[PDB]
């Protein structure tokens, strides 16, 4: 899975 | 209208968990590329990973 975005 | 590509699990208290294939309504982006979205199959609404998600058909 791609990373997670910064919030 | 977007469809949720992966399933994501909330982690924190304002997330919606989702599974793959559910379909959303994107409310806002007022968490940038995180947006606030609501769930057409689960009725919950929460905040999301832009790049979980891709445009229904």
């Amino acid at each position: 899975a791609p990373p997670l975005p910064p919030r | 209208t977007f469809v949720a590509l992966y399933d994501y699990v909330s982690r924190t208290e304002t997330d919606l968990s989702f599974k793959k294939g559910e379909r959303l309504q994107i409310v806002n982006n007022t968490e940038g590329d995180w947006w606030l979205a609501h769930s057409l199959t689960t009725g919950r609404t929460g905040y999301i990973p832009s790049n979980y998600v891709a445009p229904s058909d």
